[PDB]
């Protein structure tokens, strides 16, 4: 299975991933694609937040499915 | 579906302009205050939806309950792009508002759209979430824009957990309109 | 003399102006073409930022000069 | 042109990468840094430059002074875009290693980006802007994505009137980088 993600800059990568995958391990797979650590990362599919633990099957997510990345911003 | 009344907070911040959201901030709300309102209306004959600028210089009831589209759309007409957001003082006026909406068998619910950084207190608005739900008061905040989510804490402890009325809609900018994104959501 | 505003949208509109006017007169200049009120205006150009009851002469603003419009944010 | 010895503070926080600033704000300021570094070079065989991150967990000296472009561009490689710009503290560390400058015939300048909001008091901003002003250092703040000026009123506050060795650059995504803005900017 392969899914999308697109940052803020319109870049849309492609990651492969199958429905298990837990999203801390997606933010990993997204770190070495763009080289920005999971604990900078924030994930938005349909409208939620995705959660770290969750996986894909839990968020119902399927084959080219867009996920965005936007900044998790923690001490602001 | 559901007997309900709720109501619809716009902001109306300087933040509202911006390109990122077609045609800008404010008109995606436009648009979508339209589209919700045309909804829920046919949801249920019986439901019946208000209005309220949540910036400015203070919080103001743009349109009172109505099933009129007319009246909705001339107080929709007649706000204006000003000043900050005011989140809790928002949230009061529009929980104001239920608490005195006819027909009290309406379940209440408040949709707001917040496109601009939060300068209230996380305090004070979780203390007001918690009276929220304590009044069984309902919250969809649409999230986009900056986004900022506080949020997910707000709505976290809003939430009726027995009936899971209370959903955070975290939105950013792309193809489709802010209105199609807000009919897919579970706000519905 | 006709000189040019661009807004963060990449939006350029022209404005006819003389060199004498006052910032806070192109401010309203604005204002009539894209329904922003001045004390929401803030005015970028050269790198500096444009100051009301400076002129534009004081600037060194010049044809076709392009001025970028910033929102400005007041109590936030 | 004037001997000086300068300190560049990047804003290496998490705001750094960013599109609207091509490549990305962080970039952006690395290419600056470079430019910046080789100017300064020339316009005197004596000046040195120094820098230093100004974000991450604690502002870190990332080279002392040198005319040497390849500690400069040692120190560039192994910085990294984490944390939040802490200001104040950048601006203390830029201070403390000014006053220390080798060839104290040399005028102090500090030159610094901020691409994030910033956390800090206005009143310690305004302190420490008095207080440079105080011990004769010259300040060039480059101001880009998201523009808030504060900046303007600590300009105001640290500027030395009579030889006005202090300015603010305020720039907007476009189609020139970064470093062209700045070569053509007051701070040349």
């Amino acid at each position: 299975m392969q899914i999308f993600v697109k940052t803020l800059t319109g870049k849309t990568i492609t990651l492969e991933v199958e429905p298990s995958d837990t999203i801390e391990n997606v933010k990993a797979k997204i770190q070495d694609k763009e080289g920005i650590p999971p604990d900078q990362q924030r994930l938005i599919f349909a409208g939620k937040q995705l959660e770290d633990g969750r996986t894909l099957s839990d968020y119902n997510i399927q084959k080219e499915s867009t996920l965005h990345l936007v900044l998790r911003l923690r001490g602001g | 579906m559901v007997l309900e009344a709720t109501v619809l907070v716009i902001d109306n911040s300087e933040y509202s302009r911006n390109g990122d959201f077609p045609r800008t901030r404010f008109e995606a709300q436009i648009d979508s205050v339209e589209f919700i309102f045309q909804a829920k209306r046919n949801s249920n004959p019986e439901n019946t939806v208000g209005l309220i600028s949540g910036a400015g210089a203070n919080p103001r009831v743009l349109s009172t309950f109505t099933a009129e589209f007319g009246k909705i759309l001339a107080g929709l007409h007649d706000t204006q792009i000003e000043g900050k957001l005011h989140m809790a003082t928002a949230l009061q006026i529009a929980q104001l508002t239920l608490k005195h909406r006819q027909n009290k068998v309406q379940h209440q619910r408040i949709v707001a759209f917040v496109c601009s950084p939060i300068s209230d207190s996380r305090d004070e608005l979780i203390r007001l979430a918690k009276t929220l739900k304590k009044n069984n008061v309902a919250v969809d905040i649409i999230n986009f824009g900056e986004i900022e989510q506080l949020l997910d804490e707000f709505i976290a402890a809003v939430n009726n957990p027995q009936e899971e009325t209370s959903h955070l809609l975290t939105v950013t900018p792309g193809p489709r309109l802010l209105y199609e994104n807000i009919a897919s959501s579970p706000i519905i």
